[PDB]
This record gives C-alpha cells, sequence and structure tokens, in this order.
C-alpha cells in the first residue's frame, strides 16, 4: 500500500497535516511520527488516535483519509511528520515539513 | 516381537492427553501378561 | 529506555556492512527490532523486523535477498548485515524498538516504533 | 467449564472494530468452525 502526504504556519496557529492511502487501513494500524532535524523520528500517535507516552497532539480518521493535528504550534513542532501504515506489511508516506 | 510400546489417548475439555510406556519384550504372539503404569508426556 | 548504534562507515560498491544496535532499560525478549532506512532528503523506509525471542524475521521486498538480520539476547544486541552494497544505499540506518508486531507470536499489534537510536550513516 | 479457573478481561472496542460485519457467530473449550 502507498501513502501520500500533504506547511507554513506561525507559532500559536492550529496545524492540520494529512495522509491518503491507496487502499483502506484497519485504522488501529495507523501511526504518526515526528522527526526534528538532526534527530531520529519519535512516535506521537498510534492506533489512529491514541497518544504515545510522553507526548496538543491528536490523531483521527477512517477509510483512506487520516489526519494529525496540533491545537497550537510551538517552535519545537517545526519538524517533519510521517504517516505510517502497518496492517499489511509496512509503509511510510514522504513526510510533511512544518515551519 | 522385540519392543512394546503402549499409549493412552483421552480427549477432555479440549485437551488431548497422551500417556505412554516403552519396554523390551520377547514374545511373538500377543501382548505379554504383566503389570506396569504408563506416564504422561504430551498434552 | 535507550537505543544506541555504531558510528558511520564508508563502503565501496560490492562491499558489505554490519550495522550493530544495543539497547537497555527494558526486557529484551518482549520487543522486536525494526530497521528503518532514510536516504538524505528522503522519508522513512521500513527494511525489516526481527524477533529477539525466536529469530523470525520479516523483510520489505526491496531488501529481500540482500539483508540478513540476527539477534543476541545475551548482550542485549541486534545486527543488520547488508550485502552487495550500492551507491544507491547511501543512507542513515535507524534501529528502533518495535511494538507493531508481536515478538512471540508474529502478529500485528496496535503500536509504533517508540524508542529510536541515533542512526548509523553508511556511504 | 463450570469449575473454570482463570480471569475474564474485556473492554469496549467501538472505536477499534466498528465501521463491520466480519464477526461471525452461531463441550468446554471446543472450537467448532465447521460451515
Ligand atoms: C497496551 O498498550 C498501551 C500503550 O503502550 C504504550 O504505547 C505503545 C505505542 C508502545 O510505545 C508501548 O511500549 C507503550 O508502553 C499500554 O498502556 C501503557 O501502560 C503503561 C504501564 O505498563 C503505562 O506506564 C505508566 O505510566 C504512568 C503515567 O501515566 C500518566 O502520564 C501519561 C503521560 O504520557 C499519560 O498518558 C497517562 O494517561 C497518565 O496521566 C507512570 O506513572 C507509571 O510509572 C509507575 O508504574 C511503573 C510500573 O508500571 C513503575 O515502574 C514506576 O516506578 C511508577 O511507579 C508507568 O510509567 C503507560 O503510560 C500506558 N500508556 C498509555 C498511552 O496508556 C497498555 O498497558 C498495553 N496493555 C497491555 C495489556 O500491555
Ligand atoms: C463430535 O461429533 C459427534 C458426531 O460424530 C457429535 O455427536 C458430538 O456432539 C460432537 N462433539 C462435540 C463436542 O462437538
Amino acid at each position: 500500500i502507498v501513502l501520500t502526504q500533504s506547511l507554513s504556519l506561525s507559532p500559536g496557529e492550529r496545524a492540520t497535516l494529512s495522509c491518503r492511502a491507496s487502499q483502506t487501513v484497519s485504522s488501529t494500524s495507523l501511526a504518526w511520527y515526528q522527526q526534528k532535524p538532526g534527530q531520529a523520528p519519535r512516535l506521537l500517535i498510534y492506533g489512529a488516535s491514541s497518544r504515545a507516552t510522553g507526548i496538543r497532539f491528536s490523531g483521527s480518521g477512517s477509510g483512506t483519509d487520516f489526519t494529525l493535528t496540533i491545537s497550537r504550534l510551538e517552535p519545537e513542532d517545526f519538524a517533519v511528520y510521517y504517516c505510517q501504515q502497518h496492517d499489511t506489511s509496512l509503509t511510510f508516506g514522504g513526510g510533511t515539513k512544518v515551519e | 516381537f522385540k519392543n512394546l510400546r503402549e499409549f493412552v489417548f483421552k480427549n477432555i475439555d479440549g485437551y488431548f492427553k497422551i500417556y505412554s510406556k516403552h519396554t523390551p519384550i520377547n514374545l511373538v504372539r500377543d501382548l505379554p501378561q504383566g503389570f506396569s503404569a504408563l506416564e504422561p508426556l504430551v498434552d | 529506555v535507550q537505543l544506541v548504534q555504531s558510528g558511520a562507515e564508508v563502503k565501496k560498491p560490492g562491499a558489505s556492512v554490519k550495522v550493530s544496535c544495543k539497547a537497555s532499560g527494558y526486557p529484551f525478549t518482549s520487543y522486536g527490532i525494526s530497521w528503518v532506512r532514510q536516504a538524505p532528503g528522503q522519508g522513512l523506509e521500513w527494511m525489516g523486523w526481527i524477533s529477539t525471542y525466536n529469530g523470525n524475521t520479516n523483510y520489505a521486498q526491496k531488501f529481500q535477498g540482500r539483508v540478513t538480520m540476527t539477534t543476541d539476547t545475551s548482550t542485549t544486541t541486534g545486527y543488520m548485515e547488508l550485502r552487495r552494497l550500492r551507491s544507491d544505499d547511501t543512507a542513515v540506518y535507524y534501529c528502533a524498538r518495535d511494538y507493531t508486531r508481536g515478538a512471540w507470536f508474529g502478529e500485528s499489534l496496535i503500536g509504533g516504533f517508540d524508542n529510536w537510536g541515533q542512526g548509523t550513516l553508511v556511504t | 467449564p463450570d469449575d473454570f479457573t482463570g480471569c475474564v478481561i474485556a473492554w469496549n472496542s467501538n472505536n477499534l472494530d466498528s465501521k463491520n460485519y466480519n464477526y461471525l457467530y452461531r463441550k468446554p473449550f471446543e472450537r467448532d468452525i465447521s460451515t
């Protein structure tokens, strides 16, 4: 399965990030990651909407259309976010940069 | 016959319990007369 | 919990590289090791997943026949051997703790890759 | 079993499984999947 991802916003603004799947997903096998420049990615959301331990961040969606939102951007949110699907093998989207 | 192998097969509450015993024999007719007890190996 | 990997290496095409990963802060047996590749300017690619319990390994089609993964539970480590390297393989190779698949049963789980190492750069 | 020893643990999965008609239904621990 192939994931396609689709951000210029100031700190304090609400951000919406999204990914589309070529095929439907079990939903519970959707995860989102955050990768700061110079650092390894970390898990933010798993199970479509559940928040990972240690993580304003929230996930949701169904079928082939899912999102990740940040209620208010911080200077530390200016990272590349990734959409991961792992119900049938494993795949990631290209990634979305937030500035 | 030179070797005797005995088994117990029972199916209880979804479990298939297997007991067995191995012992040498010297008899070309049927099962030798005698006594031994079989022990559980597989469940 | 912390994952640590080896430093960077430079290889010529046709050469092999052995990328090591060590981890601590948790029982090793219950979590698998996921290898994820990221070429400069690119996104994340799943390479494979290995069970630290029984040795079962799943691989992404792109690396099948090229990469062999193994584990050693006595040192709390895992290794990824990449054979017949190409210039196309210049990338950072990340080791991550993996809870998207069961270490004991091999079934899909509701989770993700939580604790990542720093990434080993191989040219 | 009537003399069952163990623990039964359960939780709501409305936000995990529901959409979903892929869950089918009709001795102790007998699993009869004949159709
Ligand atoms: C099913 O998976 C659930 C999620 O698992 C996590 O996420 C996945 C993607 C992987 O990364 C996996 O490795 C993660 O663990 C799992 O839920 C988790 O259960 C553990 C307990 O085993 C929880 O750890 C404890 O957290 C509390 C603090 O919780 C508060 O703060 C967090 C901040 O993120 C909030 O999200 C919570 O809602 C709370 O507000 C700690 O205080 C606690 O430490 C104390 O207890 C431990 C022993 O357990 C002692 O050693 C310490 O010294 C302390 O006394 C733990 O750290 C974890 O928070 C929880 N995560 C979530 C998101 O719910 C679930 O248990 C799994 N089910 C089964 C059957 O395994
Ligand atoms: C096993 O099959 C027989 C028919 O040969 C049936 O009468 C019996 O009820 C079945 N037992 C169980 C536990 O389904």
